[PDB]
């Protein structure tokens, strides 16, 4: 069926949407400790995207440098309404509901079966095709 | 200098759409000199944010005040002159859309920047006279701080 | 209609053309006529394969298979070669055909 | 009859080194430390102390296998600064720290059996 057979199932799934929500946001021991648990990570602490009251990484942020290369992606979460599309706020989606990968980062957008799923056009299919096997191989143990 | 931007801005909601997420709201603000129509995310845990509240936005490219490239990495170590560090609250971002209201035929008038600070979203809108600094695909700095 | 306006390249009001194309080659597409036999050559081989779809594909189900994502592709390359919508393209519209 | 002999949690046997040291080829000033034959009591008391020092850039750990007794720590210091010093000076701090815990509760325990 022209479509990527292992997915993300279980615990990881339900964490990659609790991570990837807007509201999570990292200490500097929790970056730290996931970027330990980056086996493909260059070694370089990306700058949070909050600095002054204290520095704050965001889930996207981390998510980003799991996602491989320079991946382009679009997909819409489970739970998006079809009034955004319509009207205003199109590429500022108030529910945090409509996913977008520029240049292998995430820039907006709650993952779910739709996008780490086993599903055509998914970012697990995307990054396969983009960057074969042997990255997607690693794509999924770092996700895990 | 590599300042892009700078206004003052007033809150007028703060949950139009309902409050969906418990640590970021979304501000809906006017501009008082410009008339630059602003939506910005803000982590109200951090930095707490209230109607009709008076504070100095400003969009850098640079922390440094020097012209000097950032290089979009984590290091608290470095003691450059200044870290433009006048202001409470501070983000760092990417554009990844720049809007306008050009036709085919002529140039647009009114344009819209569409920045996302790893993960919260900031548009603005209004005159593309002061707004033509921005391009996409480029780092950005956010700074506010509140005014009596 | 909207086929036509979508598909056609207008080269008449040379004033889109002067925001699209560059400066340099809006006036080679405008004062050369070959240029604008082979442009609509080109539509209309479109117009025969938009018949010829029409043809192959009753019910108008616009989902095909196909290999290679062109549109994909396409962001892809904008992207790697840091392509600026805002400003007129170098592109000469001889060379896409 | 698979069942490894209770030991392996807490001892090494001919061979094991108890600390060997690697660098980091991918970032400057970057080395890592693995451990043999202990487990997060000590890894996460190194971490939290090397977090402390401002001249340390990274500080982190894991265990790459729950089943296996091994610590891995990465320390990125700044230019001016070895990590190697930086690991001994939080070892050195935390022992210091200890040691004035300890005093201090036996002190509070003599003051609470005598009134």
């Amino acid at each position: 069926s022209n479509r990527p057979v292992m997915g993300i199932v279980q615990d990881t799934l339900t964490a990659v949407r609790k991570f990837t929500k807007r509201d999570v946001f990292l200490e500097r021991g929790e970056v730290m400790n996931l970027l330990m648990f980056l086996s493909t990570w260059d070694g370089k602490v990306p700058q949070p995207a909050i600095l002054k009251p204290r520095p704050l990484w965001t889930g996207k942020q981390i998510f980003s440098l799991i996602i491989p290369g320079h991946i382009n992606c679009i997909r819409t979460h489970s739970t998006h309404p079809d009034d955004e599309d319509s009207g205003p706020y199109k590429h500022i989606s108030p529910g945090d509901t409509k996913v977008v990968v520029e240049n292998g980062e995430l820039i907006m957008g709650i993952l779910c079966k739709k996008s780490l799923g086993t599903s055509a056009g998914s970012l697990v299919h995307i990054s396969y095709l983009e960057m074969g096997h042997d990255i997607t191989r690693l794509f999924y143990s770092n996700i895990q | 200098a590599g300042i892009l931007f700078e206004d003052i801005f007033d809150v007028k909601d703060i949950d139009p759409e309902g409050k969906k997420f418990d640590r970021v709201s979304r501000l809906h603000c006017e501009s008082e000199s410009f008339k630059m129509d602003l939506i910005l995310d803000v982590n109200i845990q951090i930095y707490p944010v209230d109607l009709g509240d008076k504070f100095r936005l400003v969009i850098a490219s640079t922390l440094y005040e020097d012209g000097t490239l950032d290089d979009g990495e984590y290091n608290p170590t470095d003691d450059r002159p200044s870290r433009a560090d006048q202001f409470e609250y501070v983000m760092y971002g990417k554009v990844y859309r720049i809007e306008g209201d050009e036709t085919s035929t002529e140039a647009a008038t009114r344009l819209s920047a569409y920045v996302s600070y790893g993960g919260l979203l900031m548009r603005l809108q209004g005159d593309a006279n002061n707004l033509h600094g921005f391009e996409v695909d480029s780092r950005v700095y956010l700074l506010m701080k509140k005014l009596a | 209609k909207a086929f036509e306006k979508k598909f056609r390249f207008d080269y008449t009001n040379e004033r889109a053309l002067r925001r699209t194309l560059q400066e340099d080659l809006v006036k080679d597409v405008l004062s050369n006529a070959h240029i604008q036999n082979e442009l609509e050559r080109e539509f209309e081989r479109m117009r025969e394969d938009r018949e010829v779809l029409r043809v192959i594909f009753p019910t108008g189900d616009s989902k095909v298979v196909l290999p290679c994502n062109l549109l994909r592709m396409i962001w892809n390359a904008q992207k790697i070669f840091h392509i600026n919508p805002r400003l007129p393209s170098d592109l000469h519209p001889i060379k896409v055909v | 009859m698979n069942a490894p002999p209770a030991f392996e949690s807490f001892l090494l046997f001919e061979g094991e080194k108890k600390i060997t040291i690697n660098k980091d080829t991918k970032v400057p000033n970057a080395c890592l430390f693995t451990i043999n034959k202990e487990d997060h009591t000590l890894g996460n008391i190194i971490k939290s102390q090397l977090l402390k020092d401002p001249q340390v850039l990274f500080a982190g750990y894991k265990v790459p296998h729950p089943l296996e007794h091994k610590i891995i720590i990465r320390v990125q210091t700044t230019p001016d600064y070895s990590p190697q010093e930086a690991f001994t000076n939080a070892i050195t701090d935390l022992i210091s720290e200890l040691s004035l815990l300890e005093e201090r509760f036996r002190v509070a325990i003599k003051d609470k059996q005598e009134g």
